[PDB]
């Protein structure tokens, strides 16, 4: 994690870059499988803007195993509380399973942000909740 | 590590 240094630099805009970098590192520090990615898209009336996001294959445990499921979510600035954009990014050799959590595009359903908002939960807890769901049921179980 | 995802049954 040498980019981490350049990361805080790739942002240095967020309300709490430090607090953010600390929240991100914490995540990868808990998983070590995830990786913070950088993205540059337009927003301000169509004006390029730096936006962060987490990506990587989380170690999804099973009844007696632990696979790796890809996930990607956009990290907002600091509102309203957490990033509502949290969807799975499966490959092409996989098989997305439609349900109450997933539709087909691999977009996590439910309000979540408009559910817990204890908040109590944290960036980690967020990816933790999904891991709990992605651990119980197959979010995109692949084939042999 | 590659994703793939855990299979069913």
């Amino acid at each position: 994690a040498v980019s981490e240094s350049q990361l805080k630099k790739m942002v240095s805009k967020y309300k709490y870059r430090d607090l953010t970098v600390r929240e991100t590192v914490n995540v990868i520090t808990l998983y070590k499988d995830l990786k913070p990615v950088l993205d540059s898209y337009v927003f301000n009336d169509g004006s390029s803007r730096e936006l962060m996001n987490l990506t990587g294959t989380i170690p999804v445990p099973y009844r007696g195993n632990t696979y790796n499921i890809p996930i990607c979510l956009w990290l907002l600035d600091t509102y309203p509380y957490n990033p509502p954009i949290c969807f799975v990014k499966p490959t092409s050799s996989m098989t997305i399973k439609t349900g109450k959590h997933v539709d087909a595009n691999g977009k996590i359903y439910l309000p979540y942000l408009h559910e817990w908002k204890h908040p109590q939960s944290d960036l980690l807890g967020l990816i933790q909740v999904m891991i709990v769901v992605f651990g119980d049921e197959p979010p995109v179980f692949s084939r042999p | 590590p590659e994703p793939t995802a855990p299979p069913e049954e």
